[PDB]
């Protein structure tokens, strides 16, 4: 209930993912069908962010992707997919 | 049993919706991208011959909604930027070594279809190429910064968010600020204000307002600027040069004016829009521009407008001093109404109809020399006078090419009239004075054009004489008495209030402009016109005509015996009187029995049978007619001076549109409920009602397949197959029919039918367009076919994916989830990828290359 | 409250901690105050926080005034404990109180630059970034006329560096405010008489102009030449080295197009390239070597003709810098139409391989790259053939980074061109060269391996006559101390192996596979992955009925394997154990492909994606060597034994077994573990039932009817977690089978999942919610419009916030689709509610 | 969801709906290319002049409140 979605406008930024997040999906934790490319936003991907995981903000490993489920439903066309907490401020670890 | 269906596009669409010109090839020869609706064309006009030559033609499996060409700043090639109805925005590059459209950007932004808040409808780009604007009509906008990279390649930037709630938009256009920042201009309204007003006051204070939005690249970001209302509400707006040469300020065109404004301290400069001079239009009625078009030199520019009735207007901008003081406007001849036009270098127009044939026409003179008058904004006028124009033949322009166009179809009827052994399609298409018959064959298509008065809207065959029977019906029209008796009155009260307008009002009255190049007679609301014609296939004779009533508009036409007389023949033809489609209110209709002699070469009258709703459905049945009226299916029989009805059905949902019989099972076709299945138990005389459909359906056309399946089009560009249960008994009701298959060709469809296209052969079920295209659904002959066409299908879903961002699977299914049909023009596809996709599908399909084309050409042979 | 305090923050908030009241403190204390306030909710503060106080702040900007708000930011920016996400919250509030403060600003514009100045020589990016952006909305919010004002008096103040500083700012500003803006400023300042600085510092301007804006000058490309090409005869001698860097930095900039603009720094250049030496020689031959690119074929064959003499003079110079311009505008010369490849084999080849190609060369790296690079880009165009002789010898010399060097460069060249272009005696050098390179590597290199690679998989066929000795060496180099070196003949095995298959020598390559096969009990872990991966590589390439060791022998070896924990070890056992599995499966028990499958098991848990996915590969080619009941009876009952996790990698092998076996297979055994009543097993067999359809996807389209009544015995309340389960399964039968006919299973399906709608715990809604999407994807829109339709109004509110949540989801999911389906709703007396618009026939 | 503009609450008024479906539905009529066809050959007007009429109905298309 602290973790919220970004759903701003996406851009050019490619989404990434770091080991332990490498296959899953950033909506629904799926790894079944690796489908479209993940978008995310010029905010979520500026400064110490570029190239940090979406879904938990590790060292990112290899590109993030929607699963085929979400992109038959269109799940992908939604906002900024990076998970960001209401509980923490941008210095705390 | 299970139907599996292979869809082929036998002739493409030839409508036309957007139509741009540019150096496609990157060299000094101009071409024209157009859109064909959900095909992408490239055409080449040879200026030496005079004629257009088509390059590339691709289904992009969308819709594609603007259209637009860019060039970057000392680039050598246009690129093409197409806003679709996914949520994605695509610009493309033409290589014409391969000959193909290579994909340069794709982005994403929103959901998929033509959505109301989702950007797609309006495009925009930057003059200078810098960036671009795509919009929706509600509130969203978003804008998109362009530059190149080291290697002169073209590179996108993300989104910048221009949004503004409560929002509607007339138009958008990008401003030539030169190299400041960008700007676009944007006809807007704000409905908030309308929709929190019970009484209705704020519908009508609230007024249409130009809005300027700058792109600051320095702070990088999207800003509304400025935003002033417009005392005229303006249907969309021209960009004219500015920087170096000419000022920025955009022109707006609204309904009777045309107004040149600019931003800071230009004065608006708005000119009335002339009008014509003893016009038999309506009165009431206004006017507005279709279409727009520049045309920049070294030294001067000028636009070419056109009108409601085709007229072609040339307007020059007199400027003095970075600020305009006059606009000028200067008849140009006139052309068929047009959707876009292309004012070329090298010396030629371009122009594409609305509907029908299109247009390559040279230019001979600018008009500059002529000494036809001139009218300019400062010109004193009276505020009801106008100016005033007298049409002429083309004198400017000169007809160097025509292009064939079917759209729009309205109705196909294949079969070989003429003996031959392939039958030959009969399609009544065409519209308002542009109207046609034509005959196509093959041996591509081959065409024989008839030309007719009206819209065509059904024909039927007589199978005696091999002869068509033809109703042309159109609205907001007048009858060639009421044409004559409104000229007559016209110049009665010419002569009234010198007297050389005697002589003025006879040269009027002798002159009658040929409806077919300077429109028909267009005035009144609820005024129709209505022929019904005889004419021989074979020849583009016409063997008899009859003119109907100035409220009277046939919509259903049969011919048939009755066995109350003989073998001696008879046509019916069902007309509605006074007919208002919005807000819907009709005073009835007739059903015109006539007799039909001279073995089918001329109607002879018999009577006129009164009736409540307008007779949209005639079709004979056993020796009486099976007639529609509204919600009520009636059996008639022929009478001596009336058509008596032997049995009725009144439980009908809505409103009857077609029925078809086969035995004793009635098929029909309601406006938004779909198939209706009533059976006529001859005993007792009762049509009883034993099933319906699960579904909602628009329904256009229909053909039955079998005895218990159906196959219908929608409106929405659908085509469906339904089947009855096996065990339904004709006397149990409340029996519900299950859809089998379900389709999106992406076109409305308005013809259907069951037929072999060639002598031999096999079965198909051939369908027609209403944006002039032919296609065909083929049953498959064995299921392991099935099962490659199915792979195939799987891998270039996912390997040559649409050209506008689009997933064809979610397009093939816009309405209805896509059941039992393979889409074969995405199949043939497969000899325009890349040499490794072809061998790694081919592997994949454990065969060659050459094997996978061969097998996709039996199809193309087995039709 | 008050938010959390670092040490550092106190000095900037002591003020904070102490508690006073309003009316006691004086107005100009309270706007310090606030001030405080909202800075700290920014700076450590939830998004909230941050998002409450950026809208107060900015709100009430021009009520505050700039005094105290820079006051109170600038010195926060200078606090050496900044973090940089602390820079970027300042940065932007900075810029949102600019946008409101126009020309509130002009008093303070210098106390702003003194302090904002140093970052745009940062070392860090982002910093410089937001130092430009933040000088940009400050050169936005001041006038033009203010910054110049500002800005003006430090043009030609002594220090240079203060001088390279103002002329950054200066770009930064005219890529903010415009090039025209700042055009008559600039050519002013470029003819200024009053000081050679001034000049300096004016073309420096244009020169940070050209390298901050690169493509987006082109427009105004004349005007900044003609207003600085004077710069190149002027007497003072650093001018005219900074006008050269300037023409040089603009041509970059408008690569390729626009050299027309360039019309008048032809023949200046042309001269000073005869006249000048030293560092503006550099400078000359670096602005022409960047603008020869941009010209016509024969016009850049004539201007290379006429500067190749000195260019070819100063290749011998002392100056490194000097040396490195004159490589760069080698590379850039031979990378143009217009330079024949003859002329430049004859007059421009032999100096360049007798100055540059030396060993003192190879030590330095960043002259090692560019010699690399333009010696390749050379190849492009002269040949492959003609550069790889004249530095094949040097293969064999006593300095191995020179021989480092010149592999790099032969691997790179016969990449990108292949072996076309090389005869017999050039080939054999290569072998002998290559040979002599790989034999005498004190560091193992990962250059020898790629080059031996590169040059062996180019010759092809042509590279049997050596085979022999390469097979002598790589086995004597698998004897050895070091295990990288074992490692490095693997990895050249492995990637030989094809070309060896093409030549012919299965003899050979059965002996490397048997070496490799006594190895397999080594301890290094890294060298024994290698190994194992070119024992599949031998595997794949002769067949595995020919293949020594047999299979029979070669896989109870690789069994234990498996036990391994190396990553590396893992991935390249399993990709041999597939390999195996798919095209050797018959010379293997089944009892070996069980054990294998239950120590392959659990490696569906491994954090690795690669790792996991080999093992689904592999567990999916044993699965279809093998029947499918022993595995499926065995899972069942690990199943059943197991809970929790542990039990997941059960679930993903039943759904891999559906998958490569039918799931004829496998359901009919997994819905009869359904049918006894323990409730763990029920909540087992319904998440396997969901993973399995899951993972089939299309495949399901046959099995819908199958599995119907097991669902709507779980759709009713047989426990709660049962109905959301059910409800997941649904979701992803729909998702799978979309576009196959299978609407009415589906249809029947969606009556008993809709009941489960009117449900209060927030996971199994969730679920609903998915199941009910699902469903309306693969049966439509219309008729989930339909079900909708039933209670969009309706007196219960309840029911009425369900059906429009419900309905919400549809709408957003498809509202273009439900134009076709809203039904007919009838005007009324005030109302026109009727589409008269569809109800058109023609 | 509430700000994407067609969705309803339980307090949603039938003219509220109706409203927006009659908007998306001319929204979708002027993305259509075929639709407009169809309209424009109903009514002898052009497309622009249904487009028109189109976007000045989209006021308020059902009525006032
Ligand atoms: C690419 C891909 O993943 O493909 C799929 C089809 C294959 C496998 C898969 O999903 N397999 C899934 C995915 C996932 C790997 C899952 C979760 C396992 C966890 C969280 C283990 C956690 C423990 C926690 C602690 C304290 C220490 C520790 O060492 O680990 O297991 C499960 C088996
Ligand atoms: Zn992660
Ligand atoms: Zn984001
Ligand atoms: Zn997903």
């Amino acid at each position: 209930p602290d973790l919220i979605f970004c759903r701003k406008q996406a851009g050019v930024a490619i989404g990434r993912l770091c080991e332990k997040c490498d296959g899953k999906c950033v909506i629904c934790d799926s790894y079944v069908r690796p489908c479209t490319l993940v978008r995310i936003c010029d905010e979520c991907n500026y400064g110490s962010y570029q190239g940090r995981c979406v879904i938990c903000g590790g060292p990112g490993v290899s590109d993030a992707y929607y699963c085929k489920e979400c992109t038959i439903q269109e799940k992908d066309r939604d906002g900024c997919p990076k998970i960001v907490n209401l509980g923490s401020s941008k210095t705390d670890l | 049993r299970h139907m599996f269906l292979y869809n082929l596009t036998l002739q493409r669409a030839t409508g036309i919706s957007f139509a741009i010109h540019g150096n496609f090839s990157g060299t000094k020869q101009q071409e024209i991208v157009v859109s064909r609706g959900k095909i992408l064309e490239l055409l080449r006009p040879d200026p030496n011959t005079g004629k257009v030559h088509t390059l590339l033609t691709v289904e992009v499996f969308g819709v594609i909604r603007s259209l637009m060409a860019f060039r970057l700043t000392g680039g050598t090639k246009d690129y093409i930027v197409v806003g679709s109805d996914s949520g994605r925005i695509v610009i493309l590059e033409y290589q014409p070594s391969k000959n193909m459209f290579e994909k340069i950007h794709q982005e994403t932004f929103g959901k998929s279809g033509c959505r109301r808040i989702v950007p797609g409808q309006f495009l925009a780009v930057d003059p200078k190429g810098r960036a671009v604007m795509i919009s929706a009509i509600e509130k969203q906008k978003l804008v998109y910064i362009l530059n190149r990279d080291a290697a002169a390649r073209l590179t996108i930037s993300s989104p910048l968010e221009a949004h503004k709630a409560n929002t509607l938009v007339y138009h958008v256009v990008g401003v030539d600020v030169g190299f400041e920042n960008p700007m676009f201009a944007c006809l807007e309204m704000d409905y908030e204000e309308a929709d929190n007003d019970p009484t209705g006051e704020a519908a009508a204070n609230t007024q249409q307002t130009l809005t300027f939005y700058e792109l600051d690249l320095g702070l990088n970001h999207v800003v509304r600027k400025y935003s002033e209302p417009l005392e005229e509400h303006g249907n969309f707006l021209i960009t004219v040069p500015g920087g170096s040469d000419g000022p920025s300020g955009v022109l707006i065109c609204s309904e009777n004016y045309i107004t040149y404004k600019n931003f800071g301290d230009q004065p608006d400069i708005r000119c009335p829009i002339p009008r014509r001079r003893n016009d038999l239009d309506d009165p009431e009625r206004g006017m507005i521009f279709v279409c727009s078009a520049t045309h920049k030199t070294k030294s001067m520019f000028f636009f070419l407008a056109q009108t409601e009735q085709g007229d072609i207007f040339k307007i020059t901008l007199e400027t003095d001093e970075d600020m305009v003081t006059e606009i000028r406007l200067k008849y140009f001849d006139t052309v068929p109404v047009a959707a876009a036009m292309c004012v070329l270098k090298t010396g030629f127009l371009f122009v594409a109809s609305e509907f029908g044939n299109h247009y390559l026409y040279q230019i001979a003179h600018l008009g500059d020399d002529d000494e036809e008058p001139e009218f300019s904004s400062a010109m004193p006028l009276e505020e009801g006078d106008t100016f005033f124009f007298q049409p002429r033949p083309l004198k400017n322009l000169v007809l160097v090419d025509e292009l064939d166009s079917l759209s729009p179809i309205l109705f196909c009827q294949i079969a070989d009239l003429a003996n031959e052994d392939t039958p030959q399609l009969y399609v009544a298409c065409g519209r308002g004075p542009r109207s046609s018959l034509r005959v196509l064959r093959h041996g591509v298509f081959n065409q024989v054009a008839f030309p007719l008065q009206y819209t065509p809207r059904k024909f039927v065959i007589h199978p005696e004489s091999n002869n068509l029977i033809i109703i042309e019906t159109d609205h907001n029209a007048y009858t060639e008495a009421t044409k004559a008796q409104r000229k007559q009155q016209m110049a009665e009260e010419m002569v009234e209030a010198r007297e050389l307008a005697a002589e003025m009002a006879a040269a009027f009255l002798n002159e009658n402009l040929p409806e077919s190049i300077f429109g028909a007679p267009k005035a009144g609301n609820g005024q129709w016109a209505s022929v019904i014609r005889v004419m021989n296939p074979i020849q583009g004779n016409t063997l008899d005509l009859v003119q109907l009533e100035q409220n009277e508009a046939a919509f259903s036409v049969a011919v048939c015996r009755f066995s109350n007389t003989g073998e001696d023949w008879y046509v019916l033809v069902g007309v509605a009187k006074d007919l208002i489609l919005n807000p819907r209110s009709v005073a009835g209709g007739f059903v015109y029995t006539y007799k039909l002699v001279n073995n089918g070469e001329k109607l002879e009258f018999l009577h006129k049978t009164p009736v409540e709703e307008v007779p949209a459905a005639i079709a004979p049945f056993q020796g009486r007619v099976l007639i529609g009226v509204g919600k009520l299916l009636r059996v008639y029989d022929l009478g001596k001076k009336k058509l008596l009805r032997k049995c009725e059905n009144k439980h009908i949902a809505n409103y009857i549109s077609g029925i078809q019989t086969i035995g004793h099972r009635v098929i029909v076709s309601d406006v938004q409920e779909s198939f209706i299945w009533v059976r006529y138990k001859r005993n007792e005389n009762q049509l009883i009602i034993f099933a319906d459909d699960t579904y909602p359906r628009w329904v256009t056309t229909a053909s039955l397949l079998d005895y218990d399946t159906v196959a219908g089009a929608d409106k929405f560009g659908n085509i469906c197959v339904v089947r009855l249960p096996p065990n339904t008994n004709d006397e149990v009701d409340s029996q519900k029919a299950e859809v089998i298959m379900n389709y999106h060709v992406g076109e409305t469809v308005l013809s259907l039918q069951k037929t072999t296209l060639i002598p031999g052969g096999s079965e198909s079920l051939v369908y027609t367009t209403l944006s002039g295209g032919i296609g065909i659904l083929v049953p498959f002959t064995s299921h392991e076919d099935h099962d490659f066409f199915q792979h195939v299908e799987m891998h270039l879903r996912s390997e040559h994916p649409p050209l506008c961002g689009r997933d064809h699977l979610s397009f093939r299914s816009y309405y209805f989830p896509v059941k039992n049909v393979i889409d074969g023009d995405l199949c043939e596809q497969f000899n325009s990828m890349e040499p490794n996709k072809q061998k790694n599908v081919s592997e994949e399909l454990d065969r060659t290359p050459p094997e996978v084309s061969k097998k996709l050409e039996d199809i193309r042979t087995r039709y | 409250n008050l938010p959390f305090l670092k040490p550092d923050d106190i000095q900037y908030f002591d003020k904070l901690l102490v508690d006073v009241d309003e009316s006691t403190l004086s107005p100009e204390e309270q706007k310090e105050r606030k001030i405080m306030k909202l800075l700290l909710k920014i700076k450590n503060g939830t998004p909230p926080m941050r998002k409450a106080a950026l809208r107060q702040i900015t709100d009430k900007a021009r009520e505050f005034g700039a005094g105290p708000l820079f006051n109170q930011i600038l010195p926060l920016l200078m606090s050496p404990t900044l973090e940089d996400q602390e820079r970027h919250l300042l940065v932007k509030v900075i810029d949102r109180i600019l946008y409101k403060l126009d020309d509130l600003v002009r008093p303070y514009v210098h106390k702003i630059l003194v302090v904002i100045e140093p970052l745009l020589i940062d070392e860090d990016y982002y910093a410089r970034v937001e130092g430009r952006e933040i000088i940009s909305n400050l050169a936005k919010a001041a006038g033009l006329a203010t910054m110049i004002s500002t800005m003006r008096p430090d043009i030609d103040n002594m220090d240079e560096y203060v001088r390279n500083t103002t002329a950054r700012a200066f770009a930064v500003v005219a890529s903010a405010l415009g090039i025209p803006s700042l055009l008559p400023f600039l050519k002013a300042v470029c003819k200024s008489k009053k000081s050679w600085q001034a000049r300096h510092t004016g073309i420096k301007i244009v020169q940070q102009i050209a390298i901050l804006m690169g493509c987006a000058i082109l427009p105004h490309l004349r005007s900044l030449v003609e207003i600085i090409e004077h710069g190149l005869v002027d007497e003072q001698q650093k001018v005219r080295t900074i006008s050269a860097l300037a023409i040089a930095a603009l041509a970059e900039a408008a690569t390729p197009y626009g050299i027309e603009s360039f019309d008048s720094v032809l023949k200046p250049l042309w001269k000073g390239i005869r006249q000048h030496r030293g560092k503006g020689l550099a400078a000359f031959l670096k602005a022409i070597g960047y603008l020869i690119p941009l010209m016509d074929a024969e016009y850049a064959n004539y201007y290379t003709r006429e500067v190749m003499l000195i260019l070819i003079r100063e290749f011998q110079s002392p100056d490194e810098e000097m040396k490195k311009i004159v490589l760069k505008v080698v590379k850039q010369c031979c990378g143009t139409d217009g330079v024949e490849a003859n002329y430049i084999k004859t007059e421009i080849l032999p100096p360049f391989f007798k100055h540059f190609w030396q060993h003192r060369m190879a030590l330095d790296r960043r002259n090692y790259r560019q010699l690399v690079d333009t010696t390749v880009e050379l190849a492009n165009k002269v040949g492959a053939a003609e550069i790889i002789s004249r530095i094949v010898d040097d293969l064999k010399d006593e300095a191995e980074q020179y021989r480092k060097m010149v592999m790099e460069t032969i691997e790179k060249i016969m990449g990108n061109l292949g072996a076309a272009d090389i005869d017999h005696k050039l080939e054999e050098q290569l072998i002998d060269g290559i040979l002599y390179a790989f034999q005498e590597q004190t560091t193992e290199d990962s250059v020898m391996l790629n080059g031996f690679g590169t040059v062996v998989n180019a010759l092809g066929k042509r590279v049997k006559p050596y085979l022999p000795q390469i097979c002598g060496t790589v086995l004597w180099r698998l004897n050895n101390k070091s295990a990288k070196v074992r490692q490095q003949a693997a990895d050249l095995i492995s990637r030989t192996a094809v070309v060896m298959k093409t030549c012919q020598e299965e003899k050979l390559m059965g002996h490397l596979g048997v070496v490799l096969y006594e190895y397999l009990g080594e301890e290094y872990p890294e060298v024994l992955g290698s190994i194992l991966g070119a024992l599949k590589a031998i595997v794949n390439v002769i067949g595995m009925h020919k293949m020594t060791p047999p299979i029979k022998d070669l896989l109870p070896r690789l069994t234990p394997i498996l036990k391994n924990r190396h990553e590396k070890v893992q991935e390249n056992c399993i990709d041999l154990v597939g390999r195996i599995a798919d095209r050797g499966a018959e010379y293997v028990s089944a009892r070996e492909w069980m054990r294998i499958c239950f120590e392959l098991l659990e490696l569906l848990k491994a954090h690795k994606k690669a790792i996991r996915r080999a093992t689904v590969n592999t567990f999916g080619y044993i699965a279809k060597a093998i029947g499918p009941h022993d595995v499926l009876a065995t899972l069942l009952n690990n199943l059943k034994v197991q809970e929790r996790q542990n039990r997941v990698c059960t679930t993903v092998a039943i759904a891999i077994v559906a998958e490569t076996c039918s799931p004829f297979t496998v359901l009919p055994a997994l819905m009869n573990e359904y049918r006894v009543p323990e409730l763990n097993v029920q909540n087992g067999v319904l998440k396997s039932l969901s993973f399995l359809f899951e993972y089939i996807g299309e495949m399901g389209k046959d099995y819908i009817y199958a599995v119907t009544p097991l669902l709507e015995d779980a759709l009713m309340d047989r426990d709660l977690v049962h109905r959301q389960t059910a409800s997941a399964v649904v979701q992803h039968m729909s998702l799978g089978v979309y576009g196959f006919g299978c609407e009415d299973s589906l249809n029947h399906l969606l009556n008993y999942v809709w009941p489960n709608v009117f449900e209060t715990s927030p996971h199994v809604i969730q679920a609903v919610m998915g199941a009910l999407e699902g469903l309306r994807v693969a049966i439509g829109p219309c008729r989930m419009l339909q079900y909708c339709l039933q209670g969009l109004f309706h007196p219960a509110r309840k029911v009425r916030d369900v059906y429009w949540k419900i309905y919400n989801s549809i709408y957003i999911g498809s509202q273009d689709a439900l134009i076709a389906h809203y039904p007919r709703i009838y005007n009324d007396d005030k109302n026109t509610y009727i589409r008269y618009e569809l109800d058109y026939i023609l | 969801q509430s700000k994407y503009i067609g969705t309803g609450h339980a307090d949603t008024t039938k003219w509220e709906w109706l409203v927006n479906q009659h908007r998306d539905s001319y929204c979708s009529y002027m993305g259509h290319f075929d639709l407009l066809n169809y309209f424009a050959i109903a009514e002898n007007e052009s497309k622009a002049r249904v487009r028109f009429n189109l976007m000045e109905k989209m006021l308020q298309p059902c009525g006032p409140p």
